[PDB]
């Protein structure tokens, strides 16, 4: 249980998949989530597949399958900022230092 | 003089028709200042923390 | 009792710091301090002066042979300076002879000798050394950094540069270094000598001229307490320096000394050295 | 008291680190010790027009002296150096006059100079050739 | 005023510029609170500029600290064994960069 | 030199204390309680002043009137001179008429 996330490669395929499998026509990065069920079913096979939930904050922004297929491909990476400065390609004369 | 008292009379009336109007545009156009959704929501970093 | 605590704290540091002056501790190393990486500051010790080193070669022309034996003796409980330092003084000696002859062809080798062995001196490079953070990197036995040793360091820096980057950049660092100690110093603080009217007496005596006339040519206050005397120095009565003094012979010396000076090129009035 | 002072020694010691090298108890007692600081504050910034001032009748003075040296006075040295289009001002002339003295002799002797073609200029009157160094560079 | 305060002479250190010139500043040290509201200026500017600082002059060796402080400092060190301790407390990022800045171009 | 020496003993404050942990439950049991009670009759307090604010010529007036019937002796003898000051003060002095 970590926050790190990295998107798949054949995240295209996967994510269109579950739409299939949720219902199907072309033109499927256009189909309107208005139906709660089919919305509930969709992100609740990709938070338990890929380990990744959209959060409440962002629930209602998507409103086409592209919005998620758009939320599911930002890395959302997380670590400590000491992990994040000192892996920042330090030049050699700074130091930092966690008394933590 | 260069010009006699008949000779300047309203040679320059229309620059101050316009200067004073400009005087009286900036008097007539004083308002309170536009506020922001940013600035307000900008107090909440006073902790902004590290992780 | 008055309720609160930041009066209380700051007059806490306050009486730290009477603390820290009434009794101050004796001082430690730098190293024994905090921020310390010792890396990274050979490293900067590097770009500050702007050129390059091998920087284990550097490492190693830090590290005293003092140090080493006290830490063998600390271990029952390392390359030396030595060769570093033997081809670092060995190299600023025959680069500041040449400087010196170059722009000072009229000098005696004794004052060649002598101001060198200022510029390479105790006094000067330990004072150059205190101030490029030299001492700070210093692997020595005993903190404060003993004179011999960081003199021994310094020119150890001089042997790392020239392994480094060859004679030509050691030359442009012992000149920037070494020879700007020479500003604004006149030649005897410099090359100390007795009897500087012999001297003015052999040195006419290698140009072929006669000895000199000292003859008094202006004067003030003769019966006082308070005199004052210029003596001049005629060579078939014509001058060649002039110098005042309280007394008579005050001023016949340093009238010598300011033909020793003129003979020499090293005048107040010289050309200053083109860095 | 619900809230009293606490941070007293402070604003007393803000005043006090200015007065330790005053006499008498002005060095340690506040009431004393305030006005005294304030009233050097005062003389402190009144000092500073002259310091101006002193420094320029001071050169004025080291000027005349090394100008009466080689005959001239103040005034003619001054006026026919400005006449010359040497704009040196008063601290440069000083301080040629106690390090570089024959630098100053030179320009007491230009000075001296354009003040007798300024002499013959003015008694030779009518369209007449002008002065050597009388000319002057006309900048367009 | 001048007559209570010491006063000293027009110098440089080792004669600065005649041969080449020197940077005199050796080492700074940052010391930022990571939960804190001091240093928040100080957070932004070890995030933002002192790489770009660290990398503009490399003969200046920084060290940033990170405890818990309840004042956030810069303590500049110079090669004549000077020490100027300068508080960064409640400043911006920018105040902060200024102020590093005139540490660095002084002696 | 009325200053300590010797810093204070801290401060330890619980954050998480019961008062601390549940402050302010119930401030709106008016607009989510079917106005059944309003807030006022959360306070608790002297009985003259629950709900009620005043400056202190008031509060004298309300104390008096609301209690002062069972007041002691000096304490009703003084409140009624304070009653007599604050008057001869609040209505015949200041800057402002
Ligand atoms: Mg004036």
């Amino acid at each position: 249980r970590s926050r790190a996330y990295t998107p798949p490669e054949d995240l295209q395929s996967r994510l269109e998949s579950y739409v299939k499998e949720v219902f199907l026509p072309s033109n499927w990065q256009d189909i309107s989530l208005e139906d709660s069920r089919l919305k509930f079913n969709l992100l609740a096979h990709l938070a338990d597949d890929l380990g990744h939930v959209v959060p409440n904050s962002r629930l209602h922004q998507m409103c086409r399958v592209r919005d998620v297929l758009d939320f599911y491909n930002v890395p959302i990476q997380d670590r400590s900022k000491f992990d994040e400065l000192s892996a920042s390609n330090l030049p050699p004369n700074l130091k930092i230092t966690w008394s933590y | 003089p260069y010009m006699t008292r008949e000779q300047e009379r309203g040679h320059a009336a229309v620059r101050r028709r316009e200067a004073f109007e400009a005087i009286k545009a900036a008097a007539t156009s004083k308002f309170p200042p536009h506020r922001f959704i940013a600035d307000q929501l900008d107090h909440l970093n006073v902790t902004k923390k590290w992780s | 009792v008055k309720k609160g605590f930041r009066a209380a704290f700051r007059f806490q540091k306050e009486l730290e710091r009477q603390r820290l002056l009434r009794c101050p501790p004796p001082p430690v190393r730098r190293s024994e301090k905090p921020n310390w990486d010792y890396h990274a500051e050979i490293q900067a010790f590097g770009h500050r002066l702007q050129e390059n080193f091998s920087l284990d070669l550097l490492k190693t022309a830090f590290v005293n042979s003092c140090y080493i034996k006290s830490e063998e003796a600390k271990r029952q409980q390392l390359k030396s300076n030595q060769e570093l330092s033997e081809q670092g003084t060995s190299f600023s000696q025959t680069c500041l002879t040449q400087f010196l002859e170059d722009e000072y062809p009229d000098m005696p080798t004794e004052g060649i000798k002598n101001l060198v062995d200022f510029l390479t001196g105790e006094e000067v490079v330990c004072h150059v050394a205190r101030n490029l953070a030299v001492e700070q990197l210093t692997l020595s036995e005993e903190f404060p950094v003993p004179p011999a040793v960081l003199q021994q360091t310094f020119f150890a820096v001089i042997g790392a540069l020239l392994q480094s980057s060859g004679p030509e950049r050691t030359a442009l660092f012992i000149r920037d270094f070494l020879i700007t100690q020479m500003t604004g110093k006149e030649l005897f603080e410099m090359w100390k000598i007795i009897n500087p009217m012999g001297l003015l007496v052999e040195e006419l005596k290698k140009r072929n001229v006669s000895a000199p006339e000292s003859r008094l040519t202006r004067q003030s206050g003769g019966t006082t307490a308070l005199p004052l005397y210029f003596v001049g120095l005629y060579c078939d009565k014509k001058l060649i320096a002039e110098g005042p003094g309280e007394t008579v012979l005050v001023a016949e010396e340093e009238a010598a000394r300011v033909a020793l000076r003129k003979l020499y090129g090293f005048t107040e009035n010289r050309r200053p050295w083109n860095y | 008291l619900r809230n009293r002072v606490t941070d007293r020694y402070f604003r007393i010691q803000e005043v006090l680190k200015h007065a330790r090298h005053f006499r008498g108890r002005k060095n340690r007692c506040y009431r004393l010790a305030v006005r005294t600081v304030i009233r050097a504050f005062v003389k402190c910034t009144k000092a500073r027009y002259l310091k101006k001032k002193n420094m320029r009748t001071l050169w004025i003075n080291r000027i005349t002296a090394a100008s009466q040296e080689h005959g001239l006075k103040y005034p003619a040295l001054i006026g026919n150096l400005v006449k010359c289009q040497v704009e040196l001002n008063r601290k440069v002339l000083a301080d040629l006059a106690i390090y570089e003295p024959k630098t100053f002799k030179s320009l007491a002797a230009l000075a001296s100079r354009r003040r007798h073609e300024g002499f013959a200029a003015a008694l030779g009157d009518g369209k007449e050739p002008e002065g050597i160094f009388s000319r002057v560079v006309q900048y367009h | 005023t001048a007559r209570g305060t010491p006063s000293r002479f027009l110098a440089s250190v080792l004669h600065n510029g005649l041969g080449r010139y020197v940077q005199q500043l050796q080492r700074l040290s940052f010391s930022v609170s990571r939960d804190g509201a001091s240093s928040r200026g100080a957070r932004e500017f070890v995030e933002r500029e002192v790489i770009d600082f660290a990398r503009r002059n490399p003969g200046v060796v920084i060290y940033v600290n990170s405890r818990p402080c309840c004042v956030p400092r810069v303590v500049a060190e110079y090669l004549n064994g000077a020490v100027r301790e300068e508080s960064i407390h409640c400043k911006s990022v920018e105040e902060i960069s200024t102020l590093v800045q005139k540490l660095a171009d002084q002696s | 030199i009325g200053i300590r020496l010797t810093l204070p003993p801290p401060k330890v404050v619980d954050r998480w204390n019961e008062k601390r942990a549940m402050f302010g439950v119930y401030d709106n049991i008016g607009i989510l309680g079917n106005f059944e009670k309003h807030p006022k009759e959360l306070i608790r307090g002297p009985i003259w002043l629950r709900g009620w604010k005043g400056n202190e010529l008031q509060r004298c007036i309300r104390k008096r009137k609301m209690v002062g019937s069972r007041m002691f002796a000096d304490d009703l003898h003084n409140l009624n001179k304070r009653i007599r000051y604050l008057y001869k003060h609040f209505n015949r002095h200041g800057k402002f008429r």
